[PDB]
């Protein structure tokens, strides 16, 4: 898999490929690895599918309950909850998660919880097998407070490369855009992104 | 934790006439990927203690949280939290060494090596080490990881014994430590140019310095190294 | 796979004089080929005129010493501040050790003090708590280098009276604390020369009817 | 399983003033089982003495072999081999077997007949010259020998004092080794003569 | 073991500790680890000590012979090539790790060689268990265009790092200095900081102390 | 292992050697002779791994026979034993080692002494007044140490042996089906008619 | 290690060596391998030192409680069975012990039970245990008579250990001797095997091969 | 969960639930035992309030505990069965661990101790 | 393993059980009884791992004794054997399994028949005219298959057994130190006072 | 290590980092991994140092001899010879080599021989541990027929990133420029390239 989240001026965007493999067989070529845990808090999943689905399912539950009781939770709070599950169960999980969300006090925020359950807040984050191929490209091209249209491009290009090189990544590129405005899903197909 | 994932390298430290100094680079590595650059591994506790941590970062972050909460609990029903009954280094250390030995003894270690540096309310320097096995010791110098191998040798040239601690100023101690960081930068493949350094002085108190860089490096000579044996150009 | 043990050793030595006892150890603490400390003491006074050392894996040794002292303190509360006789301390320590028979304390333990007649006494334990009153015993890294020497110079083992051809065994004497201390320092300078884990410093605790007294000597630092 | 610890045994050699001494236990074992008390581990080729601890089949073989070579040497150089040279010989002969070696710990002692110097040396099982004026040790109680020796030895002992020292060093070490003992022999070597003594010791 | 090599402006110097160990036991307190390959090319070894002796003797010999054939002073790069090709052949089973330095007619040289047969060239080098202590010192003090007397001081300090801080090393410091003009200078025990104190006692025995069963005179003749 | 004993009295050497041969679960035979005569006054008994024991003995035998014919002379027992040791010592560093242990009892006509040699499969040789291979020593050495005198007659030797075999029958888990006993003396080699 | 015990007309003899070993290194030449459970009952130490010493001391505590409750000396049957039962509860955990439990009660007479960490418990008249075991058995098997004088029984026990100390590398140091009667056990001293060896050789003729 | 304290002290120092228990005994059929030079005999009465009694199957009043010890009782019959089962088990267990049958004293001491425990534990009468 | 045999003749059942107990290298004892009487007419012999065998037997014994006292009645041999089989069948899936094999010979007073039951450590039970545990069957079944008649007298049974023990002495590598033999008949259980 | 070679209009440039590690210890911080096998044929070494030095030493030998006899060899011929050593000895080599050279007929040529000894001719090539991080960046920034200064920058930036991210890469950046003009060595130090 290849996944990333990027903060920009108006909020934050998450993107991902859409391939799931069991060895070389592509089990699913249209996976949704962008997963909602609250209206405006989403995550990117990598690692085991069972593990990351089951975790995301639980976080969503916790935040539904948080909300019922204390109102809307901070992106940070959501990252705390993921981390607590991942840290406390490191011995039998294989999950690498990027959390991202938007509120008005803080605009976009991105937290990454790699294996082991450490948590790291960042301007952007990349992950999944495909990510190794684009550390160079991303460090070279990310700038803070990009526009939306710039940031969709930065993601589209980063992931087009991750895909090109990583056999465990491919398919369509999905994004989810998080701003004061609301929630926009995007999709880009092979004929667009291969050609870049 | 049964096997460390994101990791911090050497912490180094020494004590000088009036306090202690301690330092550590700002890197979290992921095997040989140098992944996270903005990582503070010096953790100040009150105004008389800095805890420096290496090894697994998820565990470090757990230990941070225990330290926050020790500070919070010591304040409870404690009119003298900011005075005679604040936390000493010696207390924070005993607590950590307890926890480590306990976690080891349940075969589920905190995969770290820690150095607690501070100045005791009675003026005394404190410098002790504990790690994932619960092993502890003190010395005028202390370092984890590579630092044990390269930094101690250099810092011991300054304080070879107890009797030298009074003689060692904070300018000398600090310059020694900075030089060590440069040496480790040269030779530890898991290290970073950027680091943090902290001083705990029984008169100036806690000075914490973020964002240092190794400077005054020598590489020029590298231009005359050609081949590996017999090549001349 | 996590290995919960290590080796910091460490050499310790305990000798029973006839109205006194000594217990000594280097002060150097190591890991692999590194020194961690050139002064990290490993012989402790635990009160009731009892000195203890637990050499081996330093964490397990520290835990054990802690626990024992706490045992002393609770003996007091529980038995009307009674003094803890060295033989009772030994039994008590067998119980602590054997308590961890299936995840042992990885240490060789020695204690020293006076039996109930004011005679010198030394007890030595294995890691799971078998134990023995003993007149002298070395422990840890360089024990194999020292016991033969003591067999010879304390017990006059293999020594005979010139001139009879080994028909009359050389007779034993009582050794002044000063004499015993020479043999201690000589054992340790020998060991330091020939064992890489021994050096730096020598600390000796001496137990007499009049209490506990400490004595320290530089050792070579390579 | 360890070939250097099946049969057991020790050898030690030290120097005095215008003399050298060399000594061994006498035990041939086979693990726990004592087998012989008349397994001398000290041989000589002219005025050069060789102690060999380790796997006994190899002790024997090496002796048979150095007897053979020092024989051929005498026949051609028309003179007995000296210790400095023998040492090199031992060393090169072991390193021929670098990747399949003899499981032994040799020790050389002798006095050079030209120069008059006391000389001693030892080696690992593949033949690195551990060269030392004071003393050398080898065997299953090499640790205990290092300890006795470092305490007992002082330089320039007269022959009759050196005897007393090396004897004590050997006996008290063998007594702390399960796999050595069962008797002991000591050679004292002076330039023109050599005396060999059997020691009284415990038998358990 | 700690061994180092430092170039200076007119040549090169190497140094070494003098301890050698079998496990945690010290078998020799004053072992000389500085080996000659030819008069102006010297060598220091770490690793298996039978392998470093064997392989310096062997190459020393092939060098001498090759020198006699060619009627030319032997070159370091020849020692280097011959060493490495042999180590490589044996796939690392010959446990020799060396710092070789010397002067030949092409100038002064400093190389290291690893057991598997890789080689490094440099201005300063260390190897052995004491390697990292020594390198910390070199990384701290080396400058370009050292005088000879600075290079010795530096190399000597580097080895001291190993002696004190490493348990694998050492006792004394040996040095060899190879200057372009001159005979190579070999300073056995250039430095001896580690003398045993007088013991508290003498352990000389009263004669007749030992029990005996037999005397024989032995036949040398 | 099987049972291999030997004892050197004053005028001869007595070899006692178990009769059983067992292959796993069955005892295949109860009357097997674990000796070969090497020359008229030299006897070798042996035990160890199947096939190897016999092949080795019969090879030693033929070599000594060859020597005798060639030189019209009988090698001393000492020489035979050195020859045998050297062969075993070659075996150990060979591609497939002979796993065989032997005792050599001989009467040395030139010195008019009996001699016993013990040699294990490594080539470890030693001259002894009494010996054994494998576990056989463990039961019997106590008794020999006690009772043995160098001036024993053959009859005394055979009594001392009877006692050793009784101790073995009592304390040893295996039924070795008795022993065959031979005597090597100045007049050669004969077999004791019955060890009842 | 070598340990033995046997029954005769005069009660029980118990005899043991005193050597402790860690690999080749001889840790001690002075280990008490007889545990004095109480003044009427003896145990021997083989296998684990701690395991024997700890549990046999504990056995002493249990036997005492039995006597306070029942107002009657505990039988050796019952004493042995308490220890085997405990030991069996730990089977598989890696206890290591092989011991003889020795006593002499009015109701049973002199009795010996062998107990080990396998669970095994066995009544018999002669046992030896340890790396020196096979050596000891030889001597005992060829001399033991039911009606040995006590003085000769003590000698036989001492000579059987000596046999083992001599051949077995893992046995030696000194011998310890005990005589167990209905009124309890009597210690019969500690004998250095160094001095004892030579004495026996000379006095008895034996150990011919050793040069003395 | 039910640990209500039922056998407790009243202010005169008595424990009514235990005294009330004796009342049950006083109502039970008479039993008697007498000892000889070397027999002991146990005799007990039957009720005659009902006489279509199957006498071969109906529980006897004397019970074997081991082959050498018997026990008889007065009072609640259902309650007697529980003491007897416990005693029979103790006897077999005693053989097992000490390799001897119980003394009579021991077995009595055991049963009494059970009875006593039930006067001092919550939830039981 | 040790030797555990049994045979059911016309009016009784005969159990033959080896006397040796050996611990590693030494034979510790040559007079051990590998039986327990479970009730006056029911006998159980046993073999398998050390400690386990006795502990198991003495536990079965005490249970049957408890039953007899409670009901003043002796369980039939069939019932005892079903009880024992069930206990072994629990052991097998337990944390540490009893490794014990048994034979149960009883005389059933109610039907006036002898009965023999063979049960291995897994709880595999079977009623047979003759049986054995471990390798013992391998040597002896040939002979029993041939000679056995259901109408044999006790004397005939003991002859047939004598022959079996001879075959075991001849062909079996281990010295099991003879057997103890017991007979279970209408009058109970007695031991044949000598056998070889 | 991180290494590359890049063809440009006037010829070809090779670059590399200068770090050699044994685990985490940096054995040598000023390594020369650019190695000459002929005047204008060079290579980049990655994998085992012993293996790549030893191979390079042999290739150089073969081409010295080629030259003596047939004149100057083609860059393709040099790649053939590396390949033949690497393919034929794949079972005991760990060597990943880029070969590059210049002649007038062909200007710059780059061949890469990864593990296994397959050979591949390319416009540019990257390799060593550090290469994984810059597949994206290089695919995105390389164009054919760059100028020398452009190409020195493309390399400098690609390797600055590989170094940044890979712990097994670092030190100075060396290059070697190959054109009609001759042979230029370049060096760039940390204070230059970290700052890009
Ligand atoms: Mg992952
Ligand atoms: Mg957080
Ligand atoms: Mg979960
Ligand atoms: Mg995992
Ligand atoms: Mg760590
Ligand atoms: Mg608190
Ligand atoms: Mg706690
Ligand atoms: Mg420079
Ligand atoms: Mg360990
Ligand atoms: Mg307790
Ligand atoms: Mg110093
Ligand atoms: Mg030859
Ligand atoms: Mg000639
Ligand atoms: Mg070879
Ligand atoms: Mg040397
Ligand atoms: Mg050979
Ligand atoms: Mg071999
Ligand atoms: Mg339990
Ligand atoms: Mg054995
Ligand atoms: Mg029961
Ligand atoms: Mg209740
Ligand atoms: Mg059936
Ligand atoms: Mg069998
Ligand atoms: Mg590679
Ligand atoms: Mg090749
Ligand atoms: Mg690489």
């Amino acid at each position: 898999t290849s996944i990333m989240a990027v903060t920009f001026k108006d909020g934050v965007i998450l993107g991902a490929d859409s391939r799931t493999t069991t060895g070389a067989y592509i089990a699913n070529r249209v996976t949704d690895k962008l997963t909602r845990v609250h209206d405006k808090i989403w995550c990117c999943r990598s690692g085991s599918a069972a593990d990351t689905q089951a975790i995301a399912d639980i976080v969503q539950y916790h935040l539904e309950l948080y909300t019922s009781q204390y109102g809307t939770p901070s992106t940070e709070t959501a990252a705390s909850v993921f981390k607590e599950l991942c840290y406390e169960n490191k011995d039998n999980l294989t999950a690498g998660i990027i959390v991202a969300g938007y509120d008005d006090k803080n605009k976009g925020e991105v937290y990454t919880i790699p294996l082991g359950g450490s948590v790291h807040k960042l301007p952007y984050a990349i992950a999944g097998s495909g990510s190794t191929f684009i550390y160079g490209y991303c460090d070279k091209n990310f700038r803070e407070n990009m526009s939306k249209e710039e940031t969709v491009d930065f993601i589209k290009h980063s992931l087009s490369q991750a895909i090109k090189w990583d056999g465990s990544s491919g398919g369509v590129i999905r994004m989810v855009v998080l701003t004061a405005a609301g929630v926009e899903r995007l999709i880009f197909y092979p004929d667009e992104y291969e050609q870049l | 934790t049964q096997q460390p994932i994101v990791t911090g390298t050497s912490v180094i430290s020494m004590k000088y006439d009036n306090g202690v100094i301690i330092a550590a680079d700002n890197l979290g590595s992921y095997g040989s990927l140098l992944r996270f650059n903005g990582v503070e591994r010096l953790i100040p506790v009150g105004d008389n203690t800095v805890v420096g941590i290496s090894g697994d970062i998820s565990d470090m972050q757990h230990i941070e949280r225990l330290l926050k909460d020790l500070v919070t609990e010591n304040a409870y029903d404690n009119p003298l939290a900011d005075a005679e009954e604040a936390l000493e280094p010696s207390y924070i250390f005993e607590y950590l060494a307890t926890v480590m030995y306990q976690r080891r003894s349940k075969m589920n270690p905190l995969w770290n090596a820690i150095i607690v540096a501070g100045v005791q309310s009675n003026g005394d320097q404190f410098l002790r080490y504990v790690n994932l096995l619960g092993v502890t010791y003190s010395s005028p110098t202390l370092a984890t990881g590579f630092g044990a191998h390269m930094a101690n040798p250099l810092l011991r040239k300054v304080v070879d014994r107890e009797s030298d601690i009074p003689k060692t100023t904070v300018q000398v101690a600090e310059e020694a430590i900075v030089n060590a960081m440069r040496v480790l930068y040269y030779r530890d493949a898991r290290s970073s140019r950027n680091f943090s350094l902290a001083i705990i002085d029984k008169n100036t108190g806690l000075t914490f310095k973020k964002n240092l860089q190794v400077e005054n490096m020598k590489w020029d000579f590298a231009k005359d190294i050609k081949g590996y044996g017999t090549q001349k150009i | 796979q996590f290995n919960p043990y290590g080796d910091n050793g460490g050499t310790i030595l305990g000798i029973a004089g006839e109205d006194f006892a000594v217990l000594a150890g280097d002060t150097r603490n190591i890991t692999d080929y590194s020194i961690n400390s050139r002064y990290e003491p490993k012989v402790f006074d635990c009160g009731d005129n009892i000195v203890m050392s637990a050499n081996g894996f330093a964490a397990d040794g520290d835990a054990l010493v802690k626990r024992f002292k706490n045992s002393v303190k609770w003996y007091h509360f529980d038995h009307n501040d009674k003094k803890l006789s060295i033989n009772s301390a030994a039994r008590n320590i067998q119980h602590l050790l054997y308590g961890k028979r299936f995840f042992p304390y990885y240490v060789h333990t020695i204690i020293a003090g006076l039996d109930e007649d004011g005679k010198g006494a030394v007890y030595s334990f294995d890691p799971v708590g078998s134990y023995e009153r003993e007149q002298c015993r070395a422990g840890g890294a360089a024990a194999s280098l020292i016991m033969p020497f003591l067999d010879n110079q304390v017990n006059f083992k293999n020594q005979y009276e010139p001139g009879t051809n080994g028909k009359v065994k050389k007779p034993l004497k009582y050794l002044s604390v000063e004499e015993v201390i020479k043999l201690v320092r000589d054992s340790f300078t020998s060991a330091t020369e020939r064992h890489i884990q021994v050096g730096d410093g020598l600390e000796i605790l001496i137990v007499t009817k009049d209490g506990v007294r400490k004595e320290f000597y530089e050792l070579k630092r390579d | 399983s360890d070939p250097s610890s099946i049969n057991g045994g020790i050898v030690v050699a030290m120097t005095g003033k215008d003399c050298v001494a060399i000594a061994c236990d006498l035990r041939l074992g086979s693990q726990s089982l004592g087998v012989s008390n008349k397994f001398e581990k000290i041989f000589h080729y002219g005025h050069v003495f060789l102690g060999i601890t380790g796997l006994a089949t190899d002790v024997t073989t090496l002796n048979e072999m150095f007897r053979y070579k020092t024989n051929l040497y005498k026949l051609k150089e028309e003179r007995a081999i000296e210790p400095e040279t023998f040492t090199q010989l031992v060393s090169s002969s072991l390193y021929e077997r670098r990747f399949g070696p003899y499981f032994v710990g040799p020790v050389v002692a002798g006095i050079n007949s030209k120069s008059g110097k006391p000389f001693i040396a030892g080696f690992d099982l593949i033949g690195c010259i551990d060269e030392a004026k004071d003393f050398i040790v080898s065997g299953t109680a090499s640790d205990q020998l290092f300890g006795m020796c470092e305490s007992l030895y002082e330089p320039n002992l007269e022959p009759e004092d050196l005897f007393e020292t090396i004897s004590q060093a050997l006996l008290n070490a063998a007594d702390r080794d399960a796999l050595s003992g069962w008797g002991a022999v000591v050679y004292i070597i002076k330039k023109d003569e050599v005396v060999k003594r059997y020691l009284k010791m415990r038998q358990d | 073991t700690t061994i180092v090599g430092v170039k200076f402006n007119n040549g090169v110097v190497i140094a070494a500790d003098t301890r050698s160990t079998q496990g945690p036991i010290v078998a020799d307190k004053n072992c000389a680890k500085l080996h000659r390959i030819s008069p102006k090319i010297w060598c220091a070894g770490a690793g298996t000590a039978a392998d470093t002796e064997a392989v310096t003797q062997l190459i020393g010999s092939n060098i001498e012979l090759h020198s006699l054939y060619t009627s030319r002073e032997p070159r370091v790069v020849s020692a280097l090539q011959m060493l490495k090709q042999h180590l490589f052949k044996y796939q690392g089973h010959i446990g020799a790790y060396l710092i070789v330095a010397g002067v030949d007619p092409t100038g002064s040289h400093l190389f290291s060689i690893h057991a598997h047969g890789s080689t490094d060239v440099g201005y300063y080098l260390s190897l052995g268990s004491g390697s990292l202590a020594a390198m910390a010192v070199l990384e701290s003090h080396w400058k370009q265009d050292l005088t000879k007397e600075e290079a010795i001081k530096l190399a000597s300090d580097a080895i001291q790092a190993g002696i004190w801080n490493d348990l694998g090393s050492g006792s004394n410091v040996d040095v060899c200095v190879m200057e372009i003009g001159k005979d190579a200078e070999y300073l056995r025990n250039y430095l001896t900081p580690n003398v045993r104190e007088e013991k508290q006692k003498s352990y000389k025995f009263p004669r007749g102390t030992t029990a005996v069963l037999k005397e024989s005179i032995v036949n040398i003749c | 292992m099987d049972i291999i004993l030997g004892i050197r009295v004053q005028d001869s050497v007595i070899l006692a050697s178990s009769k059983a041969v067992t292959r796993g679960i069955s005892v295949l035979k109860d009357s097997d002779d674990k000796t070969r005569q090497l020359s008229p006054h030299t006897l070798m008994s042996f035990a160890g791994e199947a096939g190897d024991t016999v092949q080795f003995a019969e090879y030693i035998q033929a070599n000594i026979q060859l020597y005798s014919i060639r030189e019209d002379y009988e090698l001393s027992p000492q020489a035979v034993s050195s020859f045998v040791r050297q062969e075993l010592a070659k075996s150990i560093r060979s591609r497939r080692p002979y796993q065989v242990n032997v005792l050599i009892g001989g009467y040395d006509k030139k010195k008019n002494k009996p001699e016993l040699y013990q040699i294990d499969y490594l080539g470890t040789k030693v001259e002894l007044p009494y010996g054994a291979h494998g576990y056989s020593g463990f039961y019997t050495f106590s008794l020999l140490d006690h009772h043995y005198r160098p001036d024993m007659t053959t009859e005394e030797g055979l009594d001392l042996l009877k006692l050793c075999v009784q101790e073995l029958e009592k304390r040893m888990p295996m039924d070795f089906k008795g022993v065959i006993v031979k005597i090597v003396d100045k007049d050669g080699i004969r077999q004791v008619d019955d060890f009842q | 290690t070598t340990t033995l015990a046997f029954r005769f007309q005069g009660g029980i003899i118990v005899a043991v060596d005193s050597r402790a070993t860690a690999g080749n290194w001889v840790a001690s030449q002075t280990v008490k391998k007889v545990i004095e459970i109480n003044p009427f009952l003896l145990g021997t130490m083989a296998g684990g030192a701690a395991d024997c010493q700890f549990w046999e001391t504990w056995l002493g505590s249990q036997c005492r409680l039995h006597e306070l409750r029942e107002k009657e000396r505990i039988s050796v049957a019952a004493a042995s069975k308490i220890l085997s039962n405990l030991v069996y509860q730990y089977k598989g955990a890696g206890l290591s012990m092989g011991t003889m439990i020795c006593g002499y009660t009015r109701k049973e007479g002199p009795t010996i039970y062998y107990v080990d960490s396998d669970g095994t418990r066995l009544k018999g008249d002669i046992f030896c245990v340890g790396s020196g075991q096979t050596f000891a058995y030889g001597v005992l098997d060829s001399n033991y008579k039911w009606d040995l004088s006590v003085e000769d029984a003590l000698y036989l026990g001492k000579r059987s250990i000596l046999a083992a100390a001599h051949r077995d590398a893992y046995s030696g140091g000194s011998v310890n001797l005990y005589h167990v009667t209905e009124d309890g056990w009597i210690y019969h001293g500690n004998h250095d095997v160094g001095e004892l060896f030579w004495k026996v050789k000379e006095e008895e003729g034996s150990f011919n091969n050793v040069i003395g | 969960g039910y640990d209500r304290a039922l056998s407790i002290f009243s202010p005169d120092g008595h424990i009514f639930q235990v005294e009330y228990a004796l009342e049950a005994v006083k109502r039970g059929t008479c039993a008697v035992g007498v000892k000889g030079k070397n027999c002991v005999v146990l005799g007990c009465e039957r009720r005659s309030t009902l006489k279509l009694q199957d006498t071969r199957i109906t529980p006897s009043k004397v019970s074997k505990i081991d082959s050498h010890v018997v026990l008889s009782f007065s009072g609640l019959n259902a309650d007697s069965r529980i003491l007897i089962e416990k005693a029979r088990v103790e006897a077999q267990s005693h053989r097992l661990t000490l390799e001897d049958p119980v003394t009579v004293e021991y077995l009595t001491r055991y049963v009494a101790g059970v009875q006593q425990r039930y006067t001092q534990s919550g939830g039981v009468r």
